[PDB]
RNA sequence: CACAUUCCAACCACACCUGGCGUGUGGC
């Protein structure tokens, strides 16, 4: 039978995502369910089965503990003093030997138990490799648009997820498309596929950017604020530290041409390059432009601003339900 | 309507067309279905329908005419052909079509072919009196393909050395041997740009097998041809099939009498899906190679010659080593004796970022004294014997160095001496 | 120009192996 083990364990399908380790535990785990099943009672068997060449060799766990509960797997503190245990937990003895790794339903729930630790596998493979890229922009064609999220190819094995609250009735999906985003929550210990992308999130054009605009990246300029209503206005605040650089002339391009690429990127959005200021009055002023404001008030203990805006301009104020007053207030 | 017109749209405006045409939302699909559902429409409603592409036969007789911002994948884009044309003009694997279509009638779900307007460019009455492509009578290379701008930019200066390291032309076999990480990249990039820019008139051909699709993406707009790739989220039948289409399409159009030449980065990975996907046939080889799944890239890199009669195919396809496998250094092996065009790139050199690393003494071209005058295979020669006792990295070193304050390579012989 | 044989959202199409039997020759 040991010579059925070494041949399994060498002919793994993954040789990567399964390493020899984690099939010399998957073993393990498979002959522990094995040896639960064998008997009638509830007693946990670890194995450790001669990694490199060898046959089993089982065990039987005691759980050092003054209860009786399933004493299969109890053993109390005070009647523990034999054998040299001394201690109060981990008293994982020898006392079963004598398994069998081979037959009809051990071969079958070993068959499941591999299954899924194959799967664990690609899954911590795929998530702790592909997390790297969380900041940067991930491409990859779309494998499934579903309801409550949509599920995308990395590439080889290599998945991702955007959700459906980050999705737009106007933003557009069906299998075979590459959306790309910001990988923003990475959650190793789910269930399932856990590599969670948004779009939405502000950081993201500022990142596009990156890509596209030189200025930002060497840190000559300073890209602050972004407020994002996605499929209403994209608007971006930065910031020059330098003495020789313009925030808006220089990150536009040449007459809306690279803004205008980054938002037909984006899906077509309006993006305007605003530039805020040291204080928030200016700041907003310059968000709800252009515009004129008759009235600019802050307020600390309500945490507020009172933008009061005079009459003339009103199609460039307010616009769709406040867009333009909408993002300064996000 | 022409399709290359729509083809060449990107998504947004596609998207704006179909909204303004008042219909169900195509945003939602596909760009191949997308353009199909707004050629229906506009030809529900419009002129005829003009499209071009290559064709590919069928083994029911029929064919597909395929666009190459497709990469010729199967799709509701494809126009069908009927086998009474393949029987009329004789129609080919490879054939660059351009001519009249129609939306399918009850039924069908392909645009149907009118009439052909040009076949390969050319005339179809010219297309009967053409010459068969094996038939051809190879040759060594004659013209020289000019590489050097004259500038003398930051990468220019790339391009130089291979001028004076192994000359290429028409005709000619070129194999480059690097392993990971040496910078081959933008080394097809550059020689790619410099023979757009210095022979605008032979059509430039490159091939990406198992790319990322950064490359794919930054290489499809910044070069002049028709940039054609196959990205390894695909399986080897997609990486084979534009193999077939691409090599034939060039086939096709040096029978035309025309100079085509093919840029393949990399054979290891082409050869290496032609494996995964032949059958096996019992023999195999150290890494689990067949013998019969070297037949075909053999086939597609023995496919360049210069033609006698009119017309040549040139290919230069990028080998890898130093990687671990066995099927690189198989490959390589058994194709070191088949290209007459060897250029090495050290990893050595390019760990000490010294750009481009080629390996000058182990590189070279055969039939050299065929592309170049007297003066300059003697110039040449003498280079090489200067160079050739030194090491590896120095002997870059003092190439690049001497490159950078000259510009002419020409002027660099001479001060050379 | 012309025949035209299409890469084939729920799902109709992808269902089954086996016994005892038979051939030829001879007999009245």
């Amino acid at each position: 039978m040991n010579k059925e083990i070494l041949a399994v364990v060498e002919a793994v399908s993954n040789e990567k995502a399964l390493p020899r380790e984690k099939i010399f535990e998957a073993l393990e785990s498979a002959l522990a369910t094995a040896t639960k099943k064998k008997y009638e009672q509830e007693i946990d068997v670890r194995v450790q089965i001669d990694r490199k060449s060898g046959d089993f060799d089982t065990f039987r766990r005691w759980l050092v503990v003054d209860e009786v509960t399933q004493p299969t797997k109890e053993i109390t503190l005070e009647a523990a003093r034999y054998e040299d245990e001394s201690l109060n937990l981990g008293d994982y003895v020898e006392d079963q030997i004598e398994s069998v790794t081979f037959d009809r339903i051990t071969t079958q729930t070993a068959k499941q138990v591999i299954v899924q630790k194959v799967r664990e596998a690609e899954r911590a493979m795929v998530v702790d490799q592909f997390r790297e890229h969380e900041g940067e922009i991930i491409t990859g064609v779309v494998k499934k648009v579903n309801r409550d999220n949509i599920s995308l190819d990395l590439g080889n094995n290599a998945e991702a997820v955007i959700l459906r609250e980050d999705m737009l009735p106007r933003e557009n999906f069906r299998p075979g498309d590459r959306v790309r985003g910001v990988l923003y929550s990475v959650r190793p210990e789910a269930r399932g596929a856990q590599l969670f992308v948004t779009r939405s999130k502000p950081e993201m054009l500022i990142e596009l950017f990156r890509i596209e605009v030189p200025e930002i990246g060497e840190e000559v300029i300073e890209i602050k604020a972004a407020a994002r209503d996605p499929g209403s206005r994209a608007k971006i605040a930065v910031k020059t530290n330098d003495k020789r650089i313009d925030p808006v002339g220089a990150c536009v391009g040449m007459r809306g041409a690279r803004v205008q690429a980054v938002s037909t990127e984006l899906g077509g959005e309006r993006i305007d390059i605003v530039l805020w200021d040291d204080n928030p009055a200016q700041f907003v002023i310059n968000a709800m432009a252009p515009a004129d404001v008759a009235s600019i008030v802050v307020d600390e203990d309500k945490h507020t601003m009172d933008i009061a805006v005079e009459a003339g301009n009103l199609a460039q104020a307010i616009g769709r339900n406040g867009q333009n007053v909408r993002l300064a207030s996000q | 309507m022409n399709l290359t017109e729509l083809k060449n749209t990107p998504v947004s405006e596609l998207i704006t067309l179909g909204e303004n045409m008042g219909l169900e939302n195509l945003a939602r699909m596909r760009k191949q279905d997308i353009i199909f559902a707004i050629l229906k429409q506009h030809a529900k409603s419009g002129e005829d329908i003009f499209g071009d592409g290559v064709l590919e036969i069928l083994q029911d007789g029929f064919g597909f005419l395929r666009s190459a911002d497709s990469s010729y994948l199967a799709g509701p884009d494809d126009i069908y052909v009927s086998p009474s044309q393949i029987r009329r003009f004789n129609l080919r694997t490879g054939d660059t079509i351009s001519g009249k279509i129609r939306p399918p009638k009850e039924g069908e779900r392909y645009f149907a072919l009118l009439k052909v307007n040009e076949v390969n460019f050319d005339k179809p009455e010219n297309a009967r009196n053409k010459i068969l492509f094996e038939n051809l009578t190879p040759l060594h290379a004659n013209s020289r393909l000019r590489m050097e701008r004259g500038n003398g930019s930051t990468e220019d200066l790339t391009a130089r050395v291979l001028d004076l390291a192994s000359p290429i032309g028409r005709g000619q076999r070129g194999l480059i041997v690097a392993p990971p990480k040496a910078g081959k990249t933008m080394l097809l990039q550059n020689i790619a740009q410099s023979i757009a820019y210095n022979h605008p008139d032979c059509v430039l051909m490159v091939l990406l097998i198992d790319e990322r699709p950064e490359e794919v993406t930054e290489m499809q707009r910044l070069v002049k041809g028709e940039v054609v790739a196959s990205t390894f989220d695909e399986p080897a039948s997609r990486h084979v099939q534009v193999a077939e289409m691409v090599i034939e399409k060039a086939k096709r159009l040096v029978e035309h009498k025309k100079d085509v030449i093919i840029l393949l980065d990399s054979i290891t990975r082409l050869a290496r899906a032609y494996n995964t996907v032949v059958p096996a046939s019992g023999k195999v080889l150290t890494g689990g190679v067949d013998a019969n799944a070297l037949h075909r890239p053999k086939r597609f890199f023995g496919a360049a010659r210069n033609v006698e009669e009119g017309g040549s195919l040139t290919i230069i396809a990028t080998a890898l080593i130093d990687t671990g496998s066995k099927m690189d250094e198989v490959i390589y092996e058994e194709f070191k004796g088949t290209g007459n065009m060897e250029l090495h790139l050290s990893r050595k050199i390019a760990e000490k970022r010294v750009f481009p690393a080629i390996d000058y003494n182990r590189s070279g071209t055969r039939k050299e004294e065929l592309l170049t005058t007297q003066e300059e295979l003697q110039k040449m020669w003498i280079l090489r014997k200067i160079i050739h006792p030194m090491g590896e990295i120095d002997a870059m070193e003092f190439l690049i160095n001497k490159l950078a304050m000259t510009k002419t390579n020409d002027d660099f012989f001479e001060m050379m001496k």
